[PDB]
């Protein structure tokens, strides 16, 4: 309910998000996001329920103009040693920063670990993810359109998710997602 | 009566529910703030803005 009311922050002359232009309302938001998060740190709870409730919440302000669009903290809380819950909401924020911010860096982190996460349901969410909220369409130009992207996505169909027969039908999905049914045009 | 009367006499006693929320709510909020503040002095910190 608390990230549900963030309306987008007025951004003038593409201010850099200080403490400065903070707003006073989403200020009392993220105070008491940090103290559920902090608190979820010494006692947690159900499904870590407020750990993705909070990291979700974090992702909507990043959304807005309200905090810096960094990757950074749910890159740290994708890693390997997590509960699953908080593995993919973090990789669903990492998903929803590499389509708006157009990060080529964090495209490729997520394909690598596609590649080699030793959880493979986690491989198969973030497949998932990865489709329904993809980097780019069919339609769209993006600086994402490389011949390495269509040679890295076509050898994970190929090879790569040989051994799961649902890592390969989510590449399968992905590819067509991002570039059709027919010769990638982005291509020579 | 003060060459001999005598009555005990008592502190005035807080039965009000609005300042009784108002002080557990505060003291709640209180404590886990200094709790949290102390917690994130003493080990790894982030911060979402710069020098924060």
């Amino acid at each position: 309910a608390l990230a549900n009311s963030v309306t987008p922050a007025v951004s003038v002359n593409n201010e850099v998000r200080t403490l400065d232009n903070l707003n006073p309302d989403v200020r009392l938001i993220l105070e008491e996001i940090t103290r559920f998060l902090n608190m979820e740190k010494l006692l947690p709870s159900y499904r870590h329920t407020i750990t993705v409730s909070c990291l979700r919440a974090i992702r909507v302000l990043q959304k807005n103009g309200h905090v810096p669009s960094d990757p950074a903290l749910f890159k740290s809380y994708a890693e390997y040693g997590h509960f699953v819950d908080i593995r993919i909401a973090a990789l669903e924020a990492v998903v929803d920063y590499t389509k708006v911010d157009r990060s080529y860096e964090e495209l490729q982190w997520l394909l690598n670990m596609i590649q080699n996460d030793p959880v493979p349901y986690v491989r198969h969410k973030i497949l998932n993810m990865l489709t329904k909220n993809p980097p780019f369409t069919k339609n769209m130009e993006s600086p994402l359109c490389n011949e390495a992207l269509v040679d890295q996505l076509w050898k994970l169909m190929n090879s790569g998710t040989s051994h799961d027969w649902r890592l390969r039908c989510g590449a399968v999905d992905l590819y067509f997602t991002l570039f059709g049914l027919s010769r990638p045009s982005c291509l020579p | 009566p003060h060459t001999y009367i005598k009555t005990p006499t008592y502190r005035e006693p807080v039965s009000d529910y609005q300042v009784l929320r108002e002080k557990a709510a505060s003291q709640r909020r209180d404590v886990e703030r200094a709790l949290t503040r102390f917690m994130a002095k003493t080990g790894e910190t982030q911060s979402l803005f710069k020098d924060d």
